């Protein structure tokens, strides 16, 4: 796990004379926790052993200051751990949430959006939540064992070989079984997380598992995962069961050899014996330290995969940036021209795209069409970089898309994807973000071209309805037309549809379509689907099928041109 | 919110009790290693005590008797000093008698020893009575995820079930195994730690119960006023995540429309109030212990003060000051973990209660065993009137007849009663008041099994579970090769596009690059409805997302070809189904009109006029 302390020392940068007002409060809590049976030690001695009665009352004072001072160090360590243990996990979401807004869809996609969110929200927790435990409740052993040694040489330095010697095997035989126990322990949460991973499984596809009858299967591979992780739980609690019973003999032991050997010293009278009561809560308070200490040694397992995770997501190197030169055309109207455009996995057999070729003009409409998975999806990303051509090249009017700013093209392309995504608020916000400065008619423009007013009028506060999350409320077809009204206000030079029309009926996709080529008289647009109708009226149609275009034309030149656009018309008709 | 508690505790102890052999071995042999770790301090301070009673009489005059001595003691103004040597048990002019010491200190020793194998035998067996009745929950938990109905499925939240049976099982975990290790001793070190600190002085002992109160007092104030913060950063974090999730799920909108600098704004403005807020939430249940430690000292100082002046004036023996403070410093430490003792058995408790409400509710029909054998097909509906709750009628009467080897089809606008028709089909839910008969026999007294396995079905949504995409297409039929796998996966045209992923039929569809739309995942599931070589093939919206001539030739190579088999197919274009045998329109049950193409076109009804809005454009 060498990525934790890697990940760990970066982000806790500022919080070292923060940590250190934390590591010296630490000391001062625990000099005067050992120092209490110091001055019982001063009463067993200089108030017991003679009559002195006053000494004792005199100075129970003292017990009292250093109780006190114990306590108004030990309150204002738990107040300096818990505040720089909670700007580092702040400033470590700020900076993976930071670089993962960096992604471009090739690798956003490549870990999700909820293995991305568990990765940033509570992945971070876990060693957030480590470092406010191993600044105030784990560093207290060493700084305890330390302190005792320290105290026992300080008093009858002569016996303090006891603790130089019950210390090191202490730490040495807990530091055994904590090396025989980590890999053991961090084997469990790995399949802990894949049993999990099998009931949501289950659970996810209740239905189609009973629709095979195929639960035989289950409840039997899940049978092989129950009784390993029970078998690599009860391997990691075969080890954690002598953390207890060899801490405690060793310091009971410890105990024992001292009153003996120290009864050897008090016999020749360099010795007392109120020395024997300190030194006994000396060891006491290491083995209350040391148990306190290592029963939660779980965090660092549950902790190492958490910042592995976490540092897969800081380590992902991007490769879709802006260029070191980037060109800045005065308009970027829409005139593309994709030649030889080709995109292929790492290590794929066949690529998506191989040689593509086309040219759309000024303010036509071309229209892409072809089978499912046969290269279609990626032509709409490509045109506004959510992926990267492999051996192609398309450009826009003047330059190549790479040798372009990313943000100016962003900036005048309307784009629908497959999905409809609607962010939480309100629809005077949610569809806000095509032109961030519209005026209230110019809203409702959009929504009156969309389709869209039949359900945004019909409200008591226009438009002002509040919206769902992901504007699941919306259902189909008014999800996709608030997206479409979206990017109708833009005053895109390229619109992009990629499968908007798919949920729409034929009778409103005509009229989004009259609607725009009555409004978008001059800005080109690209409509990616799987339908006919919606495709008769483009200006240019090409059929791409498993990658390479097969065809290029109008929808009349092509009905009679080519087998797979004639049978793909063919089930179309009534 | 844990409604039952007492019941609740009885029942989770219950599940227990199959191990009641290795839960009394854990109990007693607890309770004699504890009670062992008590006595020792005893002894080693009778070892410390027969060290001071030669160490400070050793000097005293020889011949001189201990009454003698005190008197002399007393009569030469040392009153306190004479009231100390008339405390113990001293003889003049002799010595610190080592073989005593020794003794005491092998017996020490021994029962030391003793009291190390007897507590890690206890956690063994501890262990061993925790990971073997978990198996049973976790197995049980399994075995009726497997005979509930869907019924129970569907009606709850998005996450409900699953952390019923995931989240909600480690709770009862850690609940369990902290009552009867970190619990069961930390009473016992309350029970005898004070009946043995009883026995010395009854005096000092109420130094330390008077602190009992004082910390509960203390843990508990800071409990309930580290509250409106614990649920004010909870609350927080909730709202970090509903926009770290409209963020990451939008991103292609958020990287377009170029609002990258407005969605980090609101997350920074969000992210700083919310380190503020789980500040106070640590800061106030961390300040939990160094306040429940300063009343564990504010008793000890007390404690050996007393001692202290008590020993001085001769009422007490300094050996067993020497075992009083360790046992104070023992009874101390049950106390500076009792509120995250309390409020992890207590959230422990209240996330029991739903798995044993999970386990609670009733079962599926209890199936009849038949195992039906469908030979053509005859699946005639005789008057179905399903319904989810009594009150709203979704499916009205309805007979739909279909030929052993024909392809009938259904169509109908949104929500008409066609998914909860298929639904009726597969025995999911049960019929009201009507006759399913498959092939003549009914299936109302069929096992599901034989039935299920029969039928062969997909649906409009996808489900993949963790593992390659040949383990996806094979989970139709498990005993196929690769050569039947692929040979029966061509068919569905799911090559097309894997052979284009970076590793094919090894994508591992369940951390993908997101290389597969959601045509190319239905793909997938017809492929592994082919698999299964189906009788009575259903499918519910399978071809929505996938190209509308892919959906033609599959549908004619596997269900237009398959003479012998006959199909239901669902699906909203009307140029997938047009010219298939019998189509029906269905509006909220309530079939409108039947029949092939032609008859059905050439009459104007409900088919005629919904082509019109699906070819004429008219709506
Ligand atoms: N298990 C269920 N519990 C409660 N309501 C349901 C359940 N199943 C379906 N419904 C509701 O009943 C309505 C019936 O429509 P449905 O039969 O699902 O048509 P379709 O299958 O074409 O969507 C749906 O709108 C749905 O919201
Ligand atoms: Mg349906």
């Amino acid at each position: 796990s060498n990525m934790l302390w890697a990940l760990l020392r970066q982000y806790v940068r500022p919080y070292r004379w923060l940590l250190a007002v934390v590591a010296v409060l630490q000391v001062i809590s625990n000099m005067a926790s050992l120092y209490l049976p110091t001055v019982n030690a001063a009463i067993i001695d200089d108030g017991v052993a003679k009559g002195d009665t006053a000494r004792i009352v005199e100075l129970g004072a003292v017990m009292l200051g250093v109780t006190a001072l114990q306590v108004v160090c030990a309150v204002g360590a738990v107040f300096f751990g818990a505040r720089a243990a909670t700007g580092f996990g702040h400033d470590l979401r700020a900076a993976v949430f930071t670089h993962v807004t960096t992604f471009s869809a090739e690798e956003a996609g490549r870990f999700g959006a909820a293995s991305l969110l568990t990765r940033t929200t509570n992945d971070v927790g876990h060693i957030q939540q480590l470092v406010q435990l191993t600044v105030t409740m784990l560093i207290t052993a060493p700084i305890m064992s330390i302190g005792g040694i320290f105290m026992a040489l300080h008093q009858d330095a002569g016996l303090s070989w006891l603790l130089l010697v019950s210390v090191p095997v202490l730490g040495l035989a807990n530091y055994w079984i904590i090396r025989h126990l980590m890999p053991v322990f961090t084997r469990m949460q790995s399949l802990i997380d894949g049993i999990n991973r099998v009931l949501r499984d289950q659970l996810s596809g209740i239905r189609v598992i009973r629709a095979f009858a195929r639960e035989p299967l289950e409840r039997v591979r899940f049978a092989e995962a129950n009784q390993t992780l029970s078998d690599s739980a009860l391997e990691a609690g075969r080890w954690q069961a002598l953390m207890l019973p060899v801490t405690t003999l060793v310091i009971n032991v410890s105990s024992v050899a001292l009153i003996w050997f120290g009864g050897l010293r008090i016999d020749a009278g360099q010795m007392q014996v109120g020395s024997l009561i300190a030194f006994l809560a000396y060891f006491m308070q290491i083995l209350m330290a040391v148990l306190m200490a290592t029963f939660m040694l779980v965090i660092f397992p549950r902790a190492a995969v958490c910042a592995d995770r976490i540092g897969e997501v800081l380590s992902t190197q991007t490769a879709i940036t802006n260029p070191a030169d980037p060109v800045r055309p005065a308009a970027i109207a829409g005139d593309i021209g994709v030649h030889d455009a080709t995109f292929c996995y790492p290590g794929a057999d066949r690529p998506v795209l191989q040689d593509v070729s086309f040219t759309v003009p000024r303010g036509t409409t071309t229209a892409v069409v072809g089978s499912t998975g046969s290269g279609k999806s990626t032509l709409i990303s490509l045109i506004c970089r959510l992926y990267d051509v492999t051996s192609g090249s398309l450009r826009i009017d003047g330059v190549d898309v790479r040798d372009l700013d990313i943000e100016q093209l962003w900036s005048a392309i309307g784009l629908v994807p497959q999905r409809g995504y609607l962010f939480s608020g309100t629809v005077a916000e949610n569809l806000r973000y095509g032109r961030a400065d519209a005026t209230d008619d110019e809203m409702w423009e959009a929504l009156r071209v969309a389709a869209a007013a039949d359900f945004v009028r019909a409200h008591p506060q226009g438009l002002d309805m509040p919206v769902a999350q992901g504007g699941i409320n919306f259902s189909g077809g008014q999800r996709q037309r608030l997206a479409i009204a979206r990017a109708v206000i833009r005053r895109p030079a390229i619109y992009l549809f990629d499968d908007a029309f798919s949920a729409l009926d034929v009778h409103t996709d005509a009229r989004v379509r009259d609607a725009l080529r009555e409004v978008a008289a001059d800005a080109t647009v690209v409509i990616v689907s799987q339908r006919i109708s919606t495709v008769i009226e483009a200006d240019q149609v090409v059929v791409i099928d498993d990658g390479r275009v097969v065809g290029i034309g109008t929808h009349d030149t092509l009905l009679a041109d080519c087998p797979i656009y004639a049978e793909f018309a063919e089930s179309q008709a009534l | 919110r844990t409604r039952d508690f007492k019941g609740s505790a009885i029942r989770l102890a219950r599940r227990l009790l199959p191990q009641r052999a290795l839960t009394l071995a854990v109990i007693l042999l607890g309770v004699g290693g504890i009670a062992i770790g008590v006595i020792g301090p005893r002894i080693l301070g009778h070892a410390t005590d027969l060290l001071f009673n030669g160490v400070i009489g050793r000097e005293l005059p020889a011949g001189l008797t201990k009454e003698q001595a005190v008197e002399a003691a007393r009569a030469r103004g040392d009153g306190t000093f004479a009231d100390l040597l008339s405390g113990m048990d001293i003889v003049p002019g002799q010595g610190v008698d080592f073989g005593a010491v020794g003794r005491t200190l092998a017996l020490a020793l021994g029962l030391y020893l003793v009291a190390a194998l007897l507590v890690w035998v206890q956690a063994r067996l501890l262990n061993v009575t925790v990971q073997r009745t978990m198996v049973a929950l976790r197995a049980e938990v399994q075995e009726k995820i497997h005979r509930l109905p869907l019924s129970y499925f569907d009606s709850r939240q998005r996450g409900e079930v699953l952390s019923r049976v995931t989240n909600d099982v480690d709770n009862i975990q850690n609940s369990v195994s902290m009552t009867i290790s970190q619990l069961l001793t930390s009473v016992l070190t309350v029970f005898a730690v004070l009946v043995m600190m009883l026995t010395i002085s009854p005096l000092l002992t109420l130094f330390t119960v008077v602190t009992v109160p004082a910390s509960l007092w203390v843990t508990r104030w800071i409990t309930r006023r580290s509250q409106p913060l614990f649920v004010a950063q909870w609350r927080n974090t909730g709202r970090l995540a509903a926009h770290l999730e409209e963020t990451y799920s939008g991103f292609t909108i958020v990287k377009t429309f170029g609002h990258r600098e407005a969605a980090a704004g609101k997350f920074a403005e969000l992210n700083s109030e919310t380190q503020q807020s789980s500040f106070g939430a640590q800061f106030f249940s961390g300040l939990v212990s160094p306040a429940t430690m300063f009343i564990g000292n504010l008793s000890y100082v007390a404690v050996a003060v007393v001692g202290g002046l008590q020993v001085a004036t001769g009422q007490i023996t300094l050996g067993s000051i020497q075992a009083f403070i360790q046992y104070v410093r023992q009874f101390n430490q049950p106390l500076t973990q009792v509120a995250g003792m309390y409020n992890t058995l207590q959230s422990g408790i209240a996330s029991a209660e739903r798995v044993f409400d999970l386990l609670d509710t009733e079962e599926e029909s209890a199936d009849s065993p038949r195992r039906a054998d469908v030979r053509t097909g005859r699946v005639e509906f005789e008057h179905v009137s399903f319904s989810y709750v009594p009150g709203t009628p979704v499916i009205e009467d309805l007979s739909l007849v279909a030929e052993p080897g024909s392809t009938v089809a259904i169509v109908g606008p949104t929500g008409a009663g066609k998914t909860t028709l298929v639904n009726l089909l597969m025995r999911f839910y049960d019929v009201d008041s009507g006759r399913i008969t498959i092939d003549g026999v009914d299936i109302a007294s069929v096992s599901r099994e034989s039935l299920r396995a029969s039928i062969g079905m997909v649906l409009q949504d996808t489900w993949l579970f963790a593992g390659t995409i040949y383990d996806n297409i094979a989970y139709g039929r498990p005993d196929a090769d690769e050569d039947e796998v692929i040979e029966a996966a061509t068919a569905a045209y799911v090559d097309r596009f894997v052979h284009t992923l970076p590793n094919g039929y090894d994508t591992r569809v369940d951390d993908d690059g997101g290389a597969i739309s959601a045509g190319e995942k239905q793909l997938i599931t017809i492929a592994r409805a082919v698999l299964a070589r189906p009788k009575l093939l259903v499918l519910d919206e399978a071809t929505s997302s996938v190209d509308t001539r892919t959906e033609l030739l599959i549908a004619h190579a596997m269900a237009e070809l398959r003479r012998d088999r006959t199909s239901f197919i669902i699906a909203h274009r009307l140029s997938t189904i047009r010219d298939a045998d019998l189509i029906l329109v269905m509006d909220s049950g309530r079939i409108i009109e039947r029949g092939t193409h032609e008859e059905l076109l050439a009459r104007h009804g409900r088919y005629w006029e919904m082509t019109r809005v699906h070819l004429g454009g008219i709506k």
